[PDB]
């Protein structure tokens, strides 16, 4: 009983996962690259911030 | 040359400078390593840092004793300087011995009553013990400001016979107790403690521990070897001022010369015996 | 530290 | 304005000191055992949907905190990581000569776990009374589960308790040796194992833990205070 | 995905020999300690044997010592368990298990509650 | 029938794998070959926070990027004023075995949990002028691993019982439960919109969940060991995972497959915490080898190393403004780097 129920649940969940729409990996890479480039100038760790406005020093 | 003819003097000064270099290196390394490591900042390491500071400051006063041993020419430096480094050396010796005694007591408490040790010694008690040790060392070395001083013979110019030596007032006075017997304490009590407590520790750990027992044994042996000749030479020197006794002057001079080597040997060996066995100290070096 | 004896100590007792 | 922040920070520090004292003076223990082990009775012996239980008891003025895992999953590899600061780990194994191999595997895993490479394990061979009757009955086929028993003899220097037959002594010493070989297999010596024979109802259990903790603290002190 | 496909099994008469092979994929086989686990009918999972990354360290349970030998082939990501002198008590489903983390000595793969890093196993039956 | 269901699952897995393979045309490394390297980054410890008596596990940065909470096995939760190192509150816990903590976005509540299988919600502001337990969320069958506030009234918690639940603080009863995992859930991260969250459950897989439907949307695989740390990309479309196999991986929900793997031959230890910078260029990973490494999320190259800590790094967190990163460790010290 438990084994068959677990198998049925796994099968149905994986079937529902199988029908999702997907986009090409190149498009995803381009989107992440564009997002990273757009916000590059607003990241204190990526570009050091002068001590004049750094709250820790 | 006026004392200790040239060959022996050259040998002893070469040994003294070698010991100075080695001990300075060891004490500086021990003091600096502990100061910036929370891993090594324990009570025993605090006591050893105080001991290393005392040993380091002792060595900084070596040149004044070395020039006195070499020349003994009319004391050009000020009397205040003579009194100053005499008091400094005495206070550092007392502080080092008291720190050794305190460390032995702490080790006894830790190894004989492991579960009661944490309810006895801690940062708060360690700091107070160190402060009390330094205060008592300074108080017991304070009389140095009335024992030693620059004195000259009446027959000639003081600038041609000035000497950093005990003043005639102390020699004729009953202060012989202060120079020798009062300093006898901080030898008998520390040695009795370092003997009894370490014997008990060895008994409990023996009942590998062989290495630590042997290290405690050699520590006690080094303490004895380094400090017995020092005190016996000072006692011989004090009795040398008694009238009708001149044969013991050479014995006192040679005992003081050998004590000169042994004192700096002990000071330079202090950072070694107490730190090399701590594999934590080796790794964290 | 330690206290040494003067080289002339042998005769200073002679006043 | 900002001075109140420093005042309350100093008050917090003062409050933290007086429980730092308690934390330093306190000894913490982990009670590990199988479902068939009599660890439940051992907890009952100690005297003054929760996932963890705590037991309070003191021997000779020193306070011991013993933690037993209650409603928990058998994925030990993750939550076991927390108990790397406990002074000692109390391991209880049932003498069922065969759940004993599983106990050996668990002890091996505890000994060789990276974050448990510095904790001494207090090993309790519980339920010696059942083992005595089982072996005296003649049906204790230890050789079938552990073939080395057919070619093993009791140590010459072994000290047996009075009234115990040679067979019981040999079996129980072999059981000790099975754990001691794993314990010494590391050859590093950072932590030590203390094998003991105990029963479900015995008043000496508190003293055993007290002595084991004293020995462990002494060994730690040797390293801490530059003795070794 | 990490998977372990066991092979072999079946029915073998008492005293015979049977070889179990598992194909490993989805992970670097040469860095994980491997194990064998069996579950007899109406009984909990039991550990069988272990093999280190290089095979220089091997241990066996008492019931199979001298009878079963464990070997691995890092060149083709295969684990072997050559069984000899089978007995009726050996009838059980055999699983191939892997350590949770690489470059590690201890293991906790005997857990019954859905251990992720083991296969579905192959049934082995010893009967006349 | 069991075998028929297993065969169907295998065929559908093969179909999904084929879809993954056909959906990939080029790797992120090939596309980003023309992007200039980030270069070496040097960061110095700005604050060393002391006052903890045991190894630290979890810390959470406040929405104001000034106050942070910490959890240690000594049983104390300390809220630190990172600007001045002052202690704002010290909460004595009812159970000393804490392993996670969370600071509410509004800052009025702080939560924690551990081996007790109970999440304790502490109220920091009240007319009594003292900290008290507002609510205890008992009901889990295993140790709580991660806690995060969706809102002052809702908290999502992970447990080692292969289950995650969305609690209601006012009533103290589970609103929804997630049961698709097969192992101990270690960490979960909330998306910027709080509409989705991902978690790893010691099964070398990461799954995406919906906080309303209460069901897994996607399953991510590729790791070789237990996943310890999970963190969303700042844009909320991708997330990074750290596992015990000494490798980090980047997964995108829309591409639904691994984009990059951060592996170095000199690393043979697992990853404890994973976090992203505000822009996402820098990936910060904590390691069992007593130091942390900063990785170029696009170039996969090591940009720097933080070796201040003298023990295992347990928690790593970046301020919402990205001004500084605080790294906790089992040395009972929290170090803030900038
Ligand atoms: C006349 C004076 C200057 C002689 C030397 C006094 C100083 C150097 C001596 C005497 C008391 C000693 C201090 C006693 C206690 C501690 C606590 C320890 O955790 C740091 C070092 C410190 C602070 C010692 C440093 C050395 C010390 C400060
Ligand atoms: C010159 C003296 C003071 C050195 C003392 C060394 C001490 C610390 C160590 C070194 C050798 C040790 C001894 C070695 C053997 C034994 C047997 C033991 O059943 C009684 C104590 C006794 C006698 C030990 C006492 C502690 C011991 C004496
Ligand atoms: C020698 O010059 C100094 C000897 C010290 C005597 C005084 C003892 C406190």
């Amino acid at each position: 009983t438990a084994s068959i129920a677990q198998a049925r649940k796994l099968v149905e969940q994986l079937k529902m996962e199988a029908n999702i729409d997907r986009i090409k990996v190149s498009k995803a890479a381009a989107d992440l690259m564009a997002y990273c480039e757009a916000h590059a100038k607003e990241d204190p760790l990526l570009t050091p911030v002068p001590a004049s406005e750094n709250p820790f020093r | 040359l006026q004392l200790f003819p040239a060959p022996l003097l050259a040998g002893v000064t070469a040994t003294c400078v070698a010991l100075f270099v080695v001990g300075i290196a060891g004490n500086l390394l021990t003091m600096l390593v502990v100061s910036r490591f929370r891993e090594l900042r324990t009570t025993t390491n605090l006591y050893l840092s105080s001991m290393a500071f005392s040993d380091l400051l002792i060595f900084l006063c070596m040149p004044l004793d070395l020039v006195r041993l070499w020349q003994y020419r009319p004391w050009n430096f000020g009397d205040l300087l003579c009194k100053l480094f005499q008091f400094v050396s005495e206070s550092c010796t007392y502080a080092t011995v008291l720190t050794i005694t305190a460390l032995s007591v702490e080790r006894y408490f830790a190894i004989c009553f492991p579960l009661r040790a944490k309810v006895v010694v801690t940062k708060g008690r360690v700091k107070l013990v160190i402060f009390v040790i330094w205060a008592v060392a300074f108080c017991s070395a304070g009389p140095i400001f009335v024992l030693v001083g620059v004195e000259h013979e009446n027959g000639t110019d003081p600038w041609d016979t000035n000497e950093c030596r005990p003043t005639e007032f102390a020699v004729r006075s009953g202060l012989l107790t202060v120079m020798v017997w009062v300093s006898s304490i901080f030898f008998f009590l520390p040695v009795f403690c370092l003997t009894v407590l370490y014997s008990l520790i060895g008994r409990k750990l023996w009942r590998n521990h062989k290495q630590t027992v042997k290290m405690l044994a050699v520590v006690v042996f080094a303490f004895i070897l380094c400090w017995l000749p020092f005190h016996v030479g000072r006692y011989l020197f004090s009795k040398s001022f008694e009238p009708g006794s001149l044969e013991i002057a050479q014995i006192s001079q040679y005992c003081n010369l050998v004590s000169f080597v042994l004192f700096y040997l002990s000071a330079a060996i202090n950072p070694i015996l107490y730190n090399i066995m701590s594999k934590k100290y080796r790794v964290a070096v | 530290g330690s206290s040494f004896l003067s080289p002339e100590h042998q005769r200073v007792q002679q006043r | 304005e900002d001075k109140a922040a420093v005042e309350r920070s100093k008050m917090i520090e003062k409050q933290l000191q007086k429980d730092k004292q308690v934390y330093r003076r306190t000894l913490r223990l982990l009670l590990l055992g199988a479902d068939n082990s009599g660890k439940s009775t051992i907890v009952k012996q100690m005297r003054i949907t929760s996932g963890i239980f705590e037991t309070k008891f003191q021997v000779d003025k020193v306070n011991f905190h013993m933690f037993d895992v209650g409603a928990q999953r058998d994925e030990r590899r993750k939550w076991i990581q927390c108990f790397n600061d406990v002074t000692a780990i109390i391991f209880v194994v049932d003498s069922s000569d065969n759940r004993l191999q599983e106990a050996l595997n668990d002890f091996k895993s505890i000994w060789n776990n990276r974050w448990l490479r510095t904790i001494s394990v207090i090993l309790f061979l519980n339920k010696q009374d059942l083992l005595a009757e089982k072996v005296l009955a003649g049906k204790s086929k230890i050789e079938d589960y552990f073939p080395e028993f057919a070619r093993y003899t009791t140590p010459e220097d072994a000290t047996p308790e009075p009234g115990e037959d040679p067979r019981v002594t040999r079996a129980k010493y072999f059981i000790r040796k099975e754990f001691v070989d794993i314990s010494t297999a590391s050859g590093d010596g950072r932590h030590i194992c203390y094998p003991h024979f105990t029963c479900s109802v015995d008043t000496e259990n508190a003293r055993r833990i007290f002595n084991d903790c004293k020995d462990i603290i002494l060994q730690m002190n040797l390293r801490e205070y530059n003795l070794v | 995905q990490v998977q372990l496909q066991e092979s072999g099994g079946g029915l073998v008469q008492p005293g015979g020999s049977l070889r179990l092979s598992c194909a490993a994929s989805g992970f670097t086989f040469s860095n994980y300690k491997m194990n064998w686990v069996r579950q007899a009918p109406g009984k909990g999972l039991e550990w069988v044997s272990d093999i280190s990354q290089s095979g220089a360290s091997i241990s066996y349970t008492g019931s199979v010592k001298g009878r079963f030998t464990i070997s691995r082939d890092n060149a083709k990501n295969t684990l072997y368990l050559q069984m000899n002198s089978l007995k009726p008590e050996d009838t059980a489903v055999y699983y191939c298990a892997r350590c949770p983390a690489p470059f590690t000595r201890d293991c906790f793969d005997v857990t019954s509650t859905t251990y992720a890093y083991r296969g579905q196993g192959t049934q082995v039956t010893v009967s006349s | 029938e069991l075998d028929q269901l297993r065969q169907e699952a295998e065929q559908l897995k093969n179909q999904i794998r084929d879809a993954r393979k056909a959906c990939a045309d080029a790797t992120l490394s090939q596309i980003t070959n023309n992007i200039d390297p980030v270069g070496r980054i040097q960061m110095r410890t700005r604050r060393t926070l002391r006052g903890h008596l045991a190894k630290i596990y979890a810390m959470h940065w406040g929405t104001d990027s000034r106050l942070l909470v910490s959890a240690s096995q000594d049983g104390k939760l300390i809220i630190w004023d990172s600007y001045t190192t002052n202690k704002v509150h010290a909460i004595p816990l009812r159970s000393s075995w804490v392993m996670t903590c969370a600071y509410a976005p509004s800052g009025n509540y702080v939560a924690c949990g551990g081996l007790d299988n109970i999440c304790s919600i502490y109220n920091l502001k009240t007319r009594e002028g003292n900290v008290r337990v507002s609510r205890e969320l008992a009901g889990h069958t295993g140790y709580l691993s991660c806690c995060r506030f969706l809102d002052d009234n809702q908290i999502v918690t992970s447990s080692g019982d292969t289950t995650c639940a969305l609690w209601d603080i006012e009533t103290g009863q589970q609103t929804t439960t997630f049961t698709g995992h097969t192992g101990d859930v270690m960490s979960l991260s909330l998306a910027p919109d709080t509409r989705l969250f991902v978690s790893g459950a010691c099964d070398a897989s990461a799954k995406l969940w919906d906080v309303r439907e209460g069901m897994c949307r996607q399953t991510f695989t590729g790791h070789e060991s237990d996943i310890n740390a999970i963190c969303f990309f700042p844009n909320g479309n991708a997330f990074a995972t750290g596992s015990d196999d000494a490798t980090c991986r980047l997964f995108d929900l829309r591409a639904d497959q691994e984009l990059m793997t951060y592996s170095h031959d000199n690393i043979i230890c697992g990853i404890t915490s994973v976090s992203f910078s505000k822009s996402g260029r820098l990936l910060l990973a904590g390691y069992d080898d007593f130091n942390c490494n900063v990785w170029d999320a696009l170039k996969a190259d090591r940009a720097g190393v933080l070796a201040g800590h003298d023990n295992r790094v347990s928690c790593l967190g970046v301020t919402d403004d990205g001004m500084a990163v605080a790294t906790g460790s089992w040395d009972s010290f929290l170090k803030i780097w900038n």
